[PDB]
């Protein structure tokens, strides 16, 4: 019952090193393999297209056959690496092969990853939630015998089964020089959470990460790992076992329509001075006055520019604003509006997420009892927008955690045994009603309801509304709210309201909302006249703070700077302006200033 | 809906019915996915404290 | 017991009215094969004609009031507070297309003796 | 007089069949008398949009598609009773410049105290203060 | 019916493309316009048999994986029972006697 020849694997290994082969072409597989052994690696990366270019039923046969093909495959490249260089093909028990390029069907996303999947190459995109630690695997295990004189080898690979006696009963003992480990580390994946329906459940996939690839992902990390999808041992359970992971950029880009595009240059082009104050009426007009708020939310939304320096330094572009006022204001209308208007945002309570909370923390399993380092909804924000209410109701633990991601926008855990340094850059707009409502313009605003004066350093900007019985505003209030009572749709007879369904001047949201992604993809940059014009109005500030909010100081500069670089954003200009600083200092001044 | 004794909910209940009645939705947060329960139900609550 | 595997799984979420058509079967559980959702919604003219009668009266608030809850004892005012309720507000759809609820809650505080666990029933 | 099922179809029919609107003449008179209680203050936009929505559902009753100044009226009448059953259970409550004011009474007395717990408690409650006022008390020194 | 699915999509879907030309099974989903009968009238009688009824969902399961076609290996004899179709619904497993 012993193998003799495989001639497909025969031949299907000569067809690999052919194509590894790369001298009588363009060498770039040839110099691929140098610069891996020069890189001192074992893992090569390939593109499935140019497989498919040189063989296109290899390709085929690959895709469809993941495990048995990759195998030939890393035989063939280990082989080619030893005619390039015994000593080093030596050094490596083994090599391995890194897929990449265009996969038509297979290239899923976890929602889509179906069953039908199984033993396919699969490049599954999607986002990192849960990643447990590097653990050293063993798949093949040397052992002694002493009495016998004699040596024994076992290999487990996908195979109590520990083995410590010969069949005579002889003790072993294992010679832990020859035996084989690796590292080994399980995370798992979800669907990007702005593009899945809210009627649908999770769909989580595992992923299995060895040698290189393990700690090549973080939780709340956009990736696309390409792998072999499989069932598991007994009804069963399935997990993806990894063949090279990459973290694609978390910006993306507005892909759509080039007619959004065209819309959004024409509308642009419209009106570039105005298209900031019209998106603002536009932004949340169910809602009357709060003007300034909304413009603040435009520029929460779009957003300043990262800048990093030659010490390392990484400073934030991300915009923090607070609101205040007393109940039965929009104040939770208004993040309802940002929800449904950013492009990438998630909501939180002042609680937070269940168990992992704002930001990550270390649960386990319960399951086999395995510690698992799971993303926090705040992780998950990066590089986003995350909006909290009852902010006031925040646990003390959280109370204390903000500041580091406030601060430097990443958070670090070292409990349990447990390290790691996730990023948290998000732009965050919290929101707190006052402690036994009734606010009053006396004491501090952390007095009102208590934030040590920290957080409020950390916050961009800060905006009280407050519950005054004005008649004429109240009436502006009013009137406004019966006049959405009493709007109607057009195709409608005043009858019925609308149906009990299971689903879920003005621009529109959707419009709105690409037209920030495209503005966020701009990259403003500073004019030395509006540098010099904010500079005078920073150092006007200061003279203001003479009289007796916070006082102005250094981030109400930086405040101010991204506020400007947001508005430059908002008209597509490639550069800051006056008009964006000048809007940013009044806003400023209406904050701190009634 | 109606509620003997609301003020006697569950913790987990007290939490769930604010989204409920501000929003007519049970959300259920699963990482980063948040699946949303519609539930626009008029509430008769009762209580003695 | 409904059993969804192919892509008939996963379409449907806790809580929706739907229709299923599927194969009665016991281990007592049901082989769905096909699913229809209530997306939107889900009357004999005697009774149309009966309910514009009885709004048409002008002391339909009235008797809708005392007719209620006879049976009850000491209620004036929240028999048409229980009424308003159950007609409820209008689920208006925004101009921007956010959406406010049509529901009204009401809280009945005070005495656990009074016969409400009646009135709820 | 009228049956539990018929009551439950016509509850049923009204519903899918009626969604009330607010015509103009009944929407300004509430607006207007929002704005006396507002001065007179209590009410609240949310208390704005609750009397819309029971406005909404006495014209739902006569299947009006619209709401009339005269059912304002009587939704208001309801409200106006359910705002006096709602100061006498804010006074029962005390949930407001007067648990303001106290509260800070609690504040600076405590103060002037230190800056067992159960005797404390005890204590400021017979001080003629909450328990609830103290446990809030409490709760906001320690966040503090 | 399935099958008739199968093989119909198949010939008019011939010229798939190269990768493509590997035939996938077809969920031939249904649906009627009859009346649904009430989950109260369900007896035994219609076990087995086609039935059409409304209702409200409670609760649902994570979206898992089933076995339809296994195959198992005797573990000293290396005797293997290739293909073998595991009945739709419910159910467990079935272990040769030897
Ligand atoms: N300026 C306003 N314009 C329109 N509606 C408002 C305004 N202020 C408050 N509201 C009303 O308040 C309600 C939402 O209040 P909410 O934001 O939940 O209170 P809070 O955030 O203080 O808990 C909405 O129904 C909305 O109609
Ligand atoms: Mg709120």
């Amino acid at each position: 019952t012993v193998v003799l020849d495989d001639v497909e694997l025969r031949e299907a290994q000569r067809d690999y090193l052919d194509f590894l082969d790369d001298e009588e072409d363009q060498g770039i597989y040839q110099s691929k393999v140098r610069e891996l052994i020069s890189d001192n690696q074992y893992r090569l990366i390939v593109n499935v297209n140019d497989l498919r270019r040189k063989n296109e039923k290899r390709a085929n046969r690959l895709l469809n056959n993941a495990f048995e093909e990759l195998v030939a495959f890393q035989r063939a490249l280990k082989d080619f690496v030893a005619s390039i260089d015994a000593t080093y093909a030596k050094q490596y028990e083994e090599f391995y092969v890194g897929l990449e390029g265009s996969f038509g069907s297979k290239h899923v996303s976890p929602r889509t990853l179906t069953s039908c999947f199984l033993s396919c190459v699969v490049c599954v995109e999607g986002i990192v939630t849960k990643c447990s630690l590097v653990r050293p695997k063993v798949v093949r295990s040397v052992h002694y015998c002493p009495a016998t004189k004699k040596t024994i080898e076992r290999r487990y690979s996908d195979l109590s089964v520990y083995p410590t006696k010969d069949e005579e009963n002889n003790p072993l003992e294992t010679e832990y020089g020859l035996s084989v480990y690796k590292d080994h580390q399980t995370i798992t994946i979800q669907e990007m959470p702005e593009k899945a329906p809210a009627g649908q459940l999770p769909r989580s996939v595992d992923v299995i990460l060895d040698d290189d690839l393990v700690d090549k992902a973080k939780p709340g990390d956009r990736v696309q790992v390409v792998g072999t999808y499989r069932c598991l041992p007994g009804t069963f359970r399935t997990v993806l076992i990894a063949c090279n992971v990459k973290q694609m950029s978390k910006d993306a880009q507005p892909s759509f329509s080039a007619e959004d595009i065209a819309k959004i240059k024409k509308f642009s082009k419209t009106r570039s001075k105005d298209i900031f104050d019209q998106l603002a009426k536009s932004l949340a007009p169910s809602i009357h006055g709060h003007d300034y708020v909304k413009k603040a939310i435009l520029c929460l939304l779009l957003g300043g520019v990262e800048r990093d320096l030659e010490n390392g330094s990484h400073i934030r572009g991300d915009i923090n604003i607070l609101l205040i006022g007393d109940p039965s204001v929009a104040k939770s209308q208004l993040l309802r509006y940002v929800l449904c208007t950013a492009p990438r945002a998630i909501p939180t309570t002042g609680r937070g997420s269940s168990g992992v909370g704002l930001t990550a923390a270390v649960t386990t399993d319960q399951e086999t009892g395995e510690r698992r380092l799971e993303a926090g909804a705040m992780v998950l924000a990066d590089r986003g927008v995350v909006c909290i209410d009852e902010f006031d109701k925040m646990s003390d633990m959280d109370r204390t955690a903000i500041h580091e991601v406030m601060e430097q926008g990443r958070v670090t855990i070292a409990k349990a045994g447990i390290h790691a340094r996730l990023n948290a850059r998000c732009s965050v707009l919290a929101a707190a009603n006052p402690v036994y409502g009734r606010y009053d313009q006396y004491k501090t605003p952390m007095e009102n309801i208590g934030l040590q004066d920290s957080l409020l350093s950390r916050f961009d900007l800060l905006f009280i509304m407050l519950d005054q019985m004005d008649p004429e505003q109240d009436r502006e209030i009013s009137d406004h709210v019966l006049r959405m009572h009493r709007y109607r749709a057009p195709g409608e007879q005043d009858g019925d309201a609308m149906p009990l369904g299971s689903a879920v001047k003005m621009v529109s949201a959707a419009f709105m909302k690409k037209y920030i992604h495209v503005a966020k993809i701009i990259k403003p940059v500073l004019t030395q006249e509006s540098a010099t014009y904010i500079a005078e109005e920073y150092s006007r500030l200061r003279s203001q703070d003479s009289m007796s909010t916070s006082p102005v100081t250094a981030r109400t500069l930086e405040t101010l700077i991204r506020l400007a670089t947001a508005h430059a954003k908002a008209r597509m200009s490639k550069t800051v302006d006056l008009q964006d600083a000048e809007e940013a200092v009044e806003l400023v001044q209406y904050a701190y200033f009634k | 809906v109606c509620i003997d004794e609301f003020d006697k909910m569950r913790e987990d209940d007290r939490v769930a019915i604010h989204e409920a009645m501000e929003q007519q939705t049970i959300s259920i947060a699963k990482a980063g996915i948040t699946t949303t329960l519609n539930s626009r139900c008029s509430v008769l609550a009762a209580a003695n404290s | 017991q409904l059993y969804c595997d192919r892509y008939l799984c996963d379409k449907v979420v806790p809580g929706n009215r739907v229709t299923i058509m599927g194969i009665y079967s016991i281990k007592s559980y049901i082989r769905v094969l096909g699913i229809q959702v209530d997306t939107d919604g889900s009357v004999s003219p005697q009774e149309e004609e009966e309910f514009r009668r009885l709004a048409a009266l002008p002391n339909v608030y009235e008797v809708i009031s005392k007719s209620i809850a006879p049976s009850i004892f000491g209620g004036t005012d929240m028999k048409k507070a229980i009424a308003c309720l159950l007609f409820g507000g209008s689920r208006k759809r925004l101009p921007d297309g956010l959406t406010r609820r049509g529901d009204i809650n009401l809280l009945m505080l005070g005495d656990p003796g009074t016969a409400k666990s009646q009135l709820l029933k | 007089e009228i049956d539990l099922a018929k009551l439950k179809k016509f509850i049923a029919y009204c519903r899918v069949k009626c969604g009330p609107r607010l015509s103009a003449e009944a929407a300004e008179k509430l607006k207007n008398r929002y704005i006396i209680m507002r001065s007179g203050a209590p009410i609240t936009v949310r208390q704005l949009e609750a009397i819309v929505r029971i406005a909404e559902a006495l014209s739902k009753m006569k299947l009006q598609p619209f709401a009339t100044e005269a059912d304002v009226e009587e939704a208001l009448r309801l409200f106006q009773v359910s705002t006096l059953d709602a100061a006498l259970s804010g006074t029962l409550s005390g949930v407001s410049q007067e648990d303001q004011e106290m509260l800070s009474r609690i504040e600076k007395q405590l103060k002037r105290r230190f800056a067992s717990e159960h005797s404390i408690i005890k204590d400021f409650t017979k001080q003629k203060y909450p328990e609830h006022a103290i446990h809030k008390v409490l709760q906001l020194m320690l966040r503090r | 019916l399935e099958e008739a699915a199968k093989e119909v999509a198949d010939e008019v879907t011939r010229p798939r493309p190269s990768g493509e030309e590997v035939l996938q099974d077809i969920q031939v989903m249904l649906k009627s316009d009859a009346s649904p009968s009430s989950i109260r009238s369900l007896k035994s009688d219609m076990m087995s048999h086609l039935v059409k009824i409304p209702g409200i969902i409670i609760a649902a399961s994570a979206v898992r994986a089933k076995a339809t076609r296994i195959s198992i290996q005797c573990r000293s004899c290396r005797n293997t029972l290739t293909n073998i179709a595991m009945r739709p619904g419910l159910e467990g497993y079935a272990l040769p006697r030897k």
